[PDB]
């Protein structure tokens, strides 16, 4: 039961609840954490920036695996079905490890262009008949 | 911004990391609900990479009201600019490749084949054709609108002078990053 | 889906919302919907009218 | 009572061609073949080209030094009562000859659209 | 759009695409007796291949990616491979071929097959 | 005495095409084929999908534009004298050539079934 | 066959075992449901243990997988082909 | 008004042959093919080479024993309205027969020029 990654503003910093830190033992954090970090850019592969330097953690080489997911490739691109099949691509190659484990059974992702300027991406995870009723939430705004 | 727009003109500039610049100290930088108030006030801003160097957060001129009076979203973005110059010197360089001096006719007349004579309705062929090219390079939309509104006509004041009417559909840039996550229990 | 009206309209930076659901509706398409109505008494500080349909998606 | 077909205009850059009667035109889009198991299942699609096929006389202003180098060209393939479809970047196709009197031309292209 | 990349070096996917791979058996059949069968042993590595075409219209602009897309294929380390059929997989070539057929002036037809480049060591070390 | 046959009409949608002279309609069902060795031995079926075809005069109100796009209608081979045959959910077939002026239409289906 | 001599032992020991393989094939017009369908087949033709398989020809069985392919032509937008063999499993 | 097309003459090392009508001549270029993988890919070049095929009515001046044994010859394709294409080195082609009263000739050659 480690700590919550709470969405406000755009940006997930952890938030109190009564006398500590709101806990969450479920599959919610281990997947907007899999999802929502930089992961090392390959050699190859291109950046948005128009630095060099490609981001990560310096952990990586300690953790056995890499840490997050590829989607800082798209930070800015134009509404082609290149940049929604990519995501699609990233979103899967991120979220594979937990089919690898037992803990998801199967996934499903599709990459739409909602409302003029909007990157929609629909992930379904099929949870086992062992999986603890994961969380739920939707990012808020504040001042 | 010049090599960005030159490389890709419909293309956002979230994320560009200005190179060999100090940012301001920590106790300086606007804040979100800061830069986000001062977004509207046609000031653009800038954010701090993970490392030292500052890039620029999202570019913005200062048109923030119509000629009337009211609030015009139109000339915001510094891509339509760029987009829009990038059109026009397509179809001025299209024309000149084209049709650089040719007889002006009426549309039904018929003349001999391999003469130079343009009707209003090949320079409306020629305008859809390079619609297409303008669509498969990635910069307009919709192609069918433009077919329906596109209008060319003679001027029926001036004996040589063709009027058009274009009213192209640029294409737009993803600001938004909605993820939705669906658990099937 | 999710509604226009999420982002508010005082916002200009790029935000990437995030949502999270736990139902079994797959597609996400308006098959032949199904609404299923409850009635039942409401203890006190219910906090809510009587005698109006309220649509409730999780047990809290 | 409109007038249904004759003969059909084709303009390559603006220039009409006077071909002769008999020019055909296969639009670009999915073709669809059959999959038949222990019974039928569907259909099965294959893309395809589009193409513009004519015959001119001989003898013209356009003659067949400049119709074998066409690599990138603006056709419009007019029928009478409208019905005007543009093919955007065409090139020629595999064999002019100058059979009797008539050059056949095919012209064909990797787009067609209404106009 | 039929725009498949090893290492960002674009190429055209044509004729035939193949993914293969199964169980290993091992067949058990006892002398004098009738009743047979087989015993489960991992799965071996899945052995995708494509087949891809470089062509243009200038017939030096064809020669020039073709001349990368071989430098590309012959690169020591694995690649992100993209197609439009198996996804996006970092994958180890194996070979490749390149056609032409000194009739066609455009044309260079490529034959690959990639195996997945997964790593892992055979003891598994624990504490 | 009853009129035998004549020009057939086709209706996609609810819609009339006038098809000229030369429609046909192939039903569904199972092709019988002869199997033989020492001594002719019997049958052996094969599965077949119903199919109807015939030629639509250019410059109508209906286009090839909206010809292509044709992957869900309902189909009815009119006979005459009644006798029509309805195509289940039918979908355009292997390709659409405006030669002359006319345009070859062939709508393959899954099932036709006699009203 | 025994040298220098017309005649000739034959002797039987047990039945080999039964080969049996098959095609099939799984297109959608959706041309995104064919390939989760056949990403589907795939994970399940690759999986450890033995299955059971339903056929028209065979019936209900328990069997092994040894390989198979999804040979899409390009071409074909919708169209994957398997082609599986199959051993039974011992018990 | 120009005069279109007609009886096209035919003109080895300077001097005519008589050929009877149907004379054709496919000019030398490149051949163009299509490349069809998920879409429609471009267009990929093949060579060719000149040809001009008549027919002699038999029992002229100019018999099979000259004709077969044509090498290195010039040939003059011109047309009635001028526009003369030129063979600079051609060579006699598959097989002569003189069946009825036609000798059919073919002479290929590995550049036309137009005059």
């Amino acid at each position: 039961t480690d700590l919550a990654i709470i969405w406000t503003n755009g940006r997930g910093d952890i938030a109190q609840d009564g006398i500590d830190m709101l806990t969450d033992d479920s599959l919610t954090t281990d997947v907007t954490i899999s999802l929502f970090t930089d992961r090392r850019a390959l050699d190859s592969d291109t950046l948005p920036d128009g630095s060099d330097d490609r981001r990560g953690w310096w952990g990586d080489s300690y953790r056995d695996r890499p840490i997050g997911s590829r989607l800082w490739l798209l930070s800015r691109e134009k509404a082609t079905p290149d940049t929604l099949e990519r995501a699609r691509g990233y979103a899967e190659e991120a979220l594979e490890w937990l089919k690898t484990a037992g803990r998801v059974s199967a996934i499903n992702v599709r990459a739409e262009q909602l409302h003029q300027g909007w990157l929609y991406l629909y992930i379904a995870l099929t949870l086992p008949d062992g999986s603890v009723i994961p969380y739920e939430f939707k990012a808020a705004f504040n001042g | 911004a010049s090599q960005a727009l030159s490389i890709d003109p419909a293309r956002p500039l979230q994320t560009l990391t200005l190179p060999g610049r100090m940012p301001p100290a920590v106790g300086d930088r606007f804040t979100w609900s800061e830069r986000n108030a001062l977004l509207f006030d046609g000031i653009s801003t800038f954010n701090v990479n993970d490392g030292g160097e500052m890039q620029i957060e999202r570019m913005i001129t200062m048109y923030r009201t119509n000629k009337y009076g009211d609030s015009d979203p139109s000339y915001l973005n510094v891509n339509t600019i760029a987009t829009l110059s990038y059109l026009r010197y397509s179809l001025r360089t299209r024309i000149t490749q084209k049709f650089p001096n040719y007889k002006l006719a009426s549309d039904g007349t018929r003349f001999a084949t391999g003469q130079a004579v343009v009707t209003p309705s090949v320079i409306k062929t020629e305008l859809l054709a390079l619609f297409e090219e303008w669509e498969n390079a990635g910069l307009v939309e919709d192609f069918d609108t433009f077919k329906e509104e596109l209008y060319v006509a003679r001027n029926k004041d001036d004996k040589d002078r063709l009027d058009v009417l274009c009213g192209p559909n640029l294409i737009n840039q993803f600001r938004i990053f909605a993820a939705q996550v669906q658990f099937i229990l | 889906d999710i509604s226009f009206n999420a982002i508010p309209s005082d916002v200009r930076v790029p935000l990437t919302y995030i949502e999270f659901d736990n139902s079994n509706a797959v597609s996400g398409t308006p098959a032949p919907r199904q609404r299923v109505l409850m009635f039942g008494q409401s203890g006190s500080k219910a906090s809510a009218a009587p005698n109006v349909p309220v649509r409730i998606r999780s047990g809290s | 009572g409109n007038q249904r077909q004759g003969v059909a205009f084709i303009r390559v850059n603006g220039m009409e061609l006077e071909s002769m009667e008999g020019a055909s035109f296969t639009p670009s889009g999915i073709t669809r073949e059959e999959v038949t198991g222990s019974r039928v299942y569907g259909w099965k699609g294959k893309p395809r080209a589009a193409k513009v096929e004519c015959k001119i006389p001989g003898g013209g202003p356009i003659g067949l030094d400049e119709i074998i180098d066409w690599e990138n060209i603006t056709v419009e393939f007019q029928a009478d009562t409208g019905e005007t479809w543009m093919l955007a970047n065409a090139w020629q196709a595999d064999e002019p000859k100058n059979d009797g009197g008539e050059i056949s031309l095919v012209l064909m292209a990797k787009q067609s659209k209404r106009i | 759009t039929g725009k498949g990349t090893f290492r960002n070096v674009p190429f055209l996917v044509i004729e035939e695409q193949k993914q293969a791979g199964g169980r290993r058996l091992v067949k058990r059949e006892y002398p004098l007796r009738d009743t047979g069968g087989v015993n489960d042993l991992g799965k071996k590595l899945r052995s995708r291949t494509f087949s891809a075409c470089i062509l243009n219209s200038n017939a030096e602009t064809a020669r020039d990616e073709a001349g990368a897309l071989m430098d590309a294929l012959d690169a020591p380390g694995s690649g992100e491979l993209v197609h439009p059929d198996f996804g996006t997989v970092d994958v180890m070539v194996d070979s490749w071929e390149c056609r032409t057929k000194a009739d066609e002036l455009n044309y260079y037809a490529f034959t690959v097959t990639v195996y997945p480049s997964l790593q892992d060591t055979a003891p598994d070390a624990e504490t």
